[PDB]
């Protein structure tokens, strides 16, 4: 299945948390390619810019073995 | 194909593959050469199939080509021929892998999707290829028929 | 009079430990994590996996921090080992009440939520469900990507305390995931 | 889930017994009986929709239950009412595979009584239902397969009912 | 067994069975019966196998039955032999279903755990189901042999 | 979970009484029990293994159970019923440390006939493995341990059964 | 208490306890004796204790014992002593469980939303017991003295 | 939940009856008493943690449930006990600005009874201090406001009780 | 990821052209040459944990690596190590029944040579010890069978050089 | 029904019914619609409240599902099941009638005899009876449970 490596940048507007979130806040990730569709607009909906979107897994215009 | 998902299965398993499941791939090699032949067969009376397949189906839905209809018209009848064609192409595919996988991911996903946008009837869709299967199985030997009517009923089964 | 131990009590809190891995962690604190998760998800009260259940690619990735401990808990759920144990044995109704168990810490809060996820269960697959429970809000507001998965028993949702309560404390699994050589009732003594 | 070859393994595992001439019988009549299931399988799955669509026609639709105050009543009810059909028909056509009722009991048949009550799902309507499915596909399917086909659906409306 | 296999991935994901696996499910019963002749066969031999996998066994490996050795004393033997015929007990399940996950279920989850605590050393038992198999192919036609390979070598992979 | 030293502090709190002497020699009495208590805990912990091993083999091996048809027969169920074995004891452990069978109710005690009646595990049975075990612990101990450790395994039988 | 602690980290591990976490348990009932004396002390000397911080407090901030200010009255001057001597209880129970864990769950949870209902200012208490703990340091031996402090200082730490 | 509005929609639908004069004047009747209950919900929200504050020293504090061995002893307990009556007060402003007692039912009285027998909580304080802020919410709201802010909170104390 | 018939029908989907007798023919190829991969297979999967043991010995083992400041030192690395000679062991299975090196480059060639570069693992010694693996395999597999599983294995090689 | 325990009472007096007398009739009468849902409720779980006593029943006692039992064999244990089945039957007709009477006459009276000439053991019977009052209490609610239980114990009472 293809795989999507993301770099992205998440800020906690709405609350101050005193739990180390650093780990959330920055987070490259590996994510399935179907997962990512909805990964992306949960970081937009945070407010979150996504710095980065690579494919690591997988051939772009592939009709089978996607 | 029949081997690509039995090597899924056992690399989720994180297993080297089962003896039950090599056995499936071994009857599977033996059967390749005499599906070789039925997709031959089918490939040469394409043209016939689709051509034969269309006016049923015209038959059975007058409304389609009417002018309320999506497939009235020279151009939208065409059209109507050429997604048969696809279908029976991605058949044909279907019975030499063994496996519905690579028709599935050429033509059943987001199907309904495409076909809403383009407010053609699923249904008569299915209509179609049903009829594709009968002209195919005549063509075809019993046995033969029998195997790529499998793959036929998953189509119609796809979409419905 | 009442004690300090009376209503929710102490020993609850203090036995629920946030664990976030950290790239630069000694293999030891990191596996210590890597056990709890597998002890929430796949019911391990013994707390260290058997061999056979563990995943090791999952592991290996992230060890080397190339995959969330969010994506961690997916691939879980994905894998057959939850889909043998879990799905497999119980009813289309339990399986979502131990889906929100396992992920999320707290008993089916509303048969609206039971019936979404049935849906998607009976529509598309255990692992669609399972990338539902992880994708969801409540989820990503408790455990974000970096916290580990663990029992919270929530009390916001009326009712939802009592209901986490039964499912946590008491109803520990009482079926066979396998069907073969079924116990005979006698032989009790030795 | 189980399945009659494991059936006949279980029972024997239980005694500890080797696999003798007798329980090879019980499962060389499976192995006959296989081919036509298979073939029954796949007529019910390309006609899955039709056949839900005609035993809804039969039993549900233009019916008190479809109309205002009935357990059908509402777009979401009459939808769910529909994706239950398909279930207990799926359901089957795995138990007919399989040639055992028990995974019937273990998905479908546990709990539905006590959900159908509180949900106040009139459970002799959904039997008339499954009774009705039966019927559409014992047509479908051909005589040999029917007989196979109708002990899954009379097992479902027992266990409900 | 192979049926239990393809009706579980199909509930996952909550589809009617593919038509590849509809065929694998067809192929499978074409096989039984050949199956259930090798499983017979494996049966009546059972004492004699049992017999000569212990005698070889016990010859490749002098410290299993030795005063340190856990097989040592007739009470241990007889349970090492019983444990030998347990496990034969389960490849004839194995070939009948058609599938490893009969046996699997019985003898290969928690087996080392159990011989851990019991201190039975696995490599050891391994080479007595390694020992049955040899003994087990003898008596075998060439064909039949190799599916009893398979289920054979599976045991023999698990406790490892 | 409590301990004898908190015990004693809950005791005085829910009075509102600071502590005084009567509850200062109950304080002073475990302090003295408590460097036996630490040697025990190291004892068993070395020798969990092997206590778990003799106990099996003092009641649960070359017995029905184990034998084809009784409830620890395959692999599973045998790896199963080890499992339990050990958490008993480390839970045991844990309580002799802290001087107060609490801990024992809050994890061990808790659901477990429920769930032993629902799996169809004979209590019985698991109950005089429980005791088996103490026997072996005991020796390891010695006496004066053996005393204190043997409260706890008694407390897990009384609750099983 | 030092052995609650110990225990609950091992069943988060799931395993025994650590030779480590032995020897603590080893130091902390040596320790006890000397404990249980210290604790006695301040018992004794509660009464003055009390009064004295109270005193302290009161030079420290005249705002609280004054119209506007919450301590301000017999009977809210009487609240605010006796909210000290709970602390200095609580003080006294930690120090012979030899942690924080009985002090904490009695007074440091919950207590800012306690306090902000009663609108009592958190500060102040805080300095209360300070003070409680210059007049408890007096009274103990410097060693003494230095392990209350501890306690103190985590009461001071949690209410700020 | 449901409000006054839905309400009388939800009887018609069932009915399948269009919306007719008398279900009108019904509704017709809660838009003249909405304005209202805006304003009182507005003082409510403002004055929330005084309210609070007031009834719980009318009931709650300077009582044997504060003192040592009471229920709201520790300031854990005090805590909770004042959460608690801040659910009870949003959730009645939630049911006077509906119109409607079945939001109260669904959210808040359900399993309380239970949870708090369970937890050992005294229902009959809490009754006390619900019908204590009662009082307090009466006099800022108004009279006008009070009478339809009384019905909720007469509610949920019967509900406990 | 993708196998020798997969990628048949992928070019000639991306033509849109209809399979034709070039392509039947490559497939043709296939098939005969699937029985002889079967029995490979089968023969590795037997072999799988020897065939570590003895290319561990000829490389890895009795090395600087194995001792203290090696890569392999440490019970841990050591563990490490045999854990992804398995894998690549597997893989290379997987690939020969496949008789496609694509699953090679999407799970084990993607990112390996940046995560062993990171970790500090020298790339040329792994290499060498797939290439052992090699030799072993092909001694097990027979001649016929070792050409083809040569192949795969000198593609990991490439890969991670 | 408790009517019937009314007018009995004032016939032996020999006197009209009194006011107290038929204000308790009237509160019966207004009560007999809940105890009618009680009862319904029972009565559809009534095959799994049998089957879950059932098991913890020979849980429970395995002696009574033994060759020297009295239970053992299956048409003995259908015996078993049917005597289960006819008291819970018993209970629902009791709730309903709001007195034992109805469940005495049938069920208690006599029972000792009954199964001495059977050899059944009474105290199995009525652990029987206690397992079934636990399964309904499960399935009714707190106050439905309570009345409901009332009528178990009187059965359990009445078999002692
Ligand atoms: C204070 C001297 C300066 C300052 C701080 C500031 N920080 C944020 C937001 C974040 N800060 C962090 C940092 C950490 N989180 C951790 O876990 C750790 C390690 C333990 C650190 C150091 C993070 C992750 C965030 C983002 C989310 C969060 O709230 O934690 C802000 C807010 C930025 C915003 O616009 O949201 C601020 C103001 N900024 C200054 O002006 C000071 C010089
Ligand atoms: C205050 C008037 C009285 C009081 C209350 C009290 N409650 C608890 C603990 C709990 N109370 C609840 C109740 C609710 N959960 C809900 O969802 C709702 C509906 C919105 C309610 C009202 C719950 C579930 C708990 C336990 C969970 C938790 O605390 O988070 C306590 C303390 C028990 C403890 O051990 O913490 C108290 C004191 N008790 C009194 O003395 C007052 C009369
Ligand atoms: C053995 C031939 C050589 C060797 C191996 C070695 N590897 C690691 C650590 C890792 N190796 C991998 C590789 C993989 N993970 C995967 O998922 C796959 C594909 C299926 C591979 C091939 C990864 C990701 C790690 C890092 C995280 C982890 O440990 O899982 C080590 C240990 C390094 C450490 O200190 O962590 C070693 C020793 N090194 C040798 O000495 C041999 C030459
Ligand atoms: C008319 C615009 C189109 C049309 C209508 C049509 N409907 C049916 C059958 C049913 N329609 C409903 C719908 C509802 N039930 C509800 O509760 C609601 C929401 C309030 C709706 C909209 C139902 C339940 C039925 C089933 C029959 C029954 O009354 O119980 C039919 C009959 C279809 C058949 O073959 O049986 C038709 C024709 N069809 C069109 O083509 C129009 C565009
Ligand atoms: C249709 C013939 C009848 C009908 C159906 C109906 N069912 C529900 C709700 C549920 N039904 C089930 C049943 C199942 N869910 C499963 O996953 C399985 C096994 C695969 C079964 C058998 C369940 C669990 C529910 C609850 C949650 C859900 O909806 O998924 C309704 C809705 C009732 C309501 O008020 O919510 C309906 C209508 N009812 C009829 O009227 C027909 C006789
Ligand atoms: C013989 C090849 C080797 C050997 C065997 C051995 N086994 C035992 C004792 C037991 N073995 C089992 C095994 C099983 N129980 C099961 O359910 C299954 C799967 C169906 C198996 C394999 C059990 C349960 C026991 C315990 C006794 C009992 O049956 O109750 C022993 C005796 C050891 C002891 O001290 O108990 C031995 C010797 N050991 C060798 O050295 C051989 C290589
Ligand atoms: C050994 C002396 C006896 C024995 C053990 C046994 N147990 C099971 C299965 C389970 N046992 C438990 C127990 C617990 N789960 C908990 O959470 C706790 C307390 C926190 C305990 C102690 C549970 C829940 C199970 C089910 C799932 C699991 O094993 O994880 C078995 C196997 C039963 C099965 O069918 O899987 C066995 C054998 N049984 C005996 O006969 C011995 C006397
Ligand atoms: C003194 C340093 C400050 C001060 C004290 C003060 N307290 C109250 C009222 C209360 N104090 C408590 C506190 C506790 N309850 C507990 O369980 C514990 C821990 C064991 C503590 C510390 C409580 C519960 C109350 C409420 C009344 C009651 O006890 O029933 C007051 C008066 C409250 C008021 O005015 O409303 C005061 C004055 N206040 C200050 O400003 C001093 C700095
Ligand atoms: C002695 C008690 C037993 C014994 C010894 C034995 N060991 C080996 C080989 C190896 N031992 C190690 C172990 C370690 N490497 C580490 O980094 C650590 C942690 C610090 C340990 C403990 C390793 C790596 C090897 C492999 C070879 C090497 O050292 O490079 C052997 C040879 C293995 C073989 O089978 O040829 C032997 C004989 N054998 C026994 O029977 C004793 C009980």
């Amino acid at each position: 299945s293809r795989y999507f490596k993301v770099t992205a940048c998440i800020p906690s507007l709405k609350r101050v948390r005193t739990g180390r979130e650093l780990q959330n806040t920055f987070f490259t990730k590996l994510v399935p390619y179907e997962n990512w569709f909805t990964e992306q607009q949960r970081i937009q909906k945070a407010g979150g810019k996504v710095l980065s979107v690579k494919l690591f897994t997988g051939v772009q215009g592939a009709n089978t073995g996607v | 194909s029949v081997l690509t998902k039995a090597i899924v299965n056992a690399d989720a398993e994180a297993r080297y593959l089962s003896p039950g499941e090599l056995d499936r791939i071994k009857s599977f090699v033996a059967s390749g050469e005499r599906r070789l032949r039925i997709a031959q067969t089918l490939t040469e009376a394409r043209e016939r199939i689709v051509k034969q397949a269309g006016d049923q189906l015209f038959q059975k839905r007058p409304d389609v080509v009417s002018p309320g209809g999506n497939a009235y018209g020279e151009k939208m009848t065409a059209l109507c021929l050429r997604d048969l064609d696809y279908y029976l192409r991605l058949v044909t595919y279907g019975i030499v892998a063994g496996d519905v996988t690579p028709i599935e991911e050429i033509g059943i996903i987001g199907v309904k999707e495409m076909y809403n946008s383009l407010q053609t009837p699923i249904p008569a869709v299915a209509e179609g290829v049903r009829a594709m299967k009968n002209v195919a199985t005549s063509l075809l030997s019993g046995d033969d028929a029998a195997e790529a009517g499998f793959y036929f009923d998953y189509l119609v089964g796809a979409m419905q | 009079g009442q004690s300090v131990e009376v209503g929710v009590g102490t020993l609850r809190r203090q036995l629920e430990h946030i664990y976030r891995i950290a790239p630069d962690a000694t293999r030891s604190e990191k596996d210590v994590a890597i056990n709890a998760i597998y002890r929430q998800v796949l019911d391990v009260f013994a707390g260290i996996p058997p061999s056979y259940l563990r995943l090791s690619e999952a592991e290996s990735k992230l060890k080397n921090n190339e995959i969330s401990v969010r994506e961690f808990v997916r691939r879980l759920g994905r894998s057959e080992n939850y889909r043998k144990r879990f799905f497999e044995p119980y009813s289309s109704p339990k399986v979502v009440e131990l889906l929100t168990k396992h992920f999320l810490g707290r008993a089916p809060i509303s048969q609206q939520e039971i019936s979404t996820y049935v849906q998607i269960l009976g529509t598309k697959g255990l692992a669609a469900a399972v990338d539902a429970i992880v994708e969801s809000p409540e989820y990503l507001t408790i455990f974000n990507e970096d916290i580990v998965p663990y029992r919270r028993y929530p009390t916001l949702p009326a009712g939802n305390y009592r209901a986490s309560v039964r499912v946590n404390d008491e109803e520990l699994i009482s079926q066979s995931w396998s069907s073969l050589s079924p116990t005979y009732t006698g032989y009790q003594y030795v | 889930m189980q399945d009659a070859i494991t059936a006949v393994i279980n029972n024997y595992d239980v005694q500890g017994k080797y696999l003798d001439g007798a329980a090879l019988d019980k499962l060389k009549a499976y192995f006959t009986t296989g081919a036509v299931r298979v073939r029954a399988a796949a007529v019910i799955s390309s006609n899955a929709t039709t056949i839900i669509k005609e035993a809804a026609a039969k039993a549900l639709i233009y019916s008190d239950l479809t109309r205002p105050g009935g357990n059908m009543y509402t777009t979401r009810r009459y939808a769910a009412c529909i994706r239950d059909m398909d279930y207990f028909l799926r359901y089957a056509t795995y138990a007919m595979l399989a040639g055992d009722p028990s995974i019937l009991d273990e998905r479908v048949l546990n709990g539905l009584k006590e959900t159908y009550n509180s949900l106040g799902v009139p459970i002799a309507a959904t039997v008339g239902g499954i009774q009705a499915m039966k019927e559409v596909v014992g047509g479908l399917v051909g005589p040999d397969a029917a007989k196979e086909a109708s002990i899954y659906f009379d097992y479902l409306s027992s266990g409900l009912s």
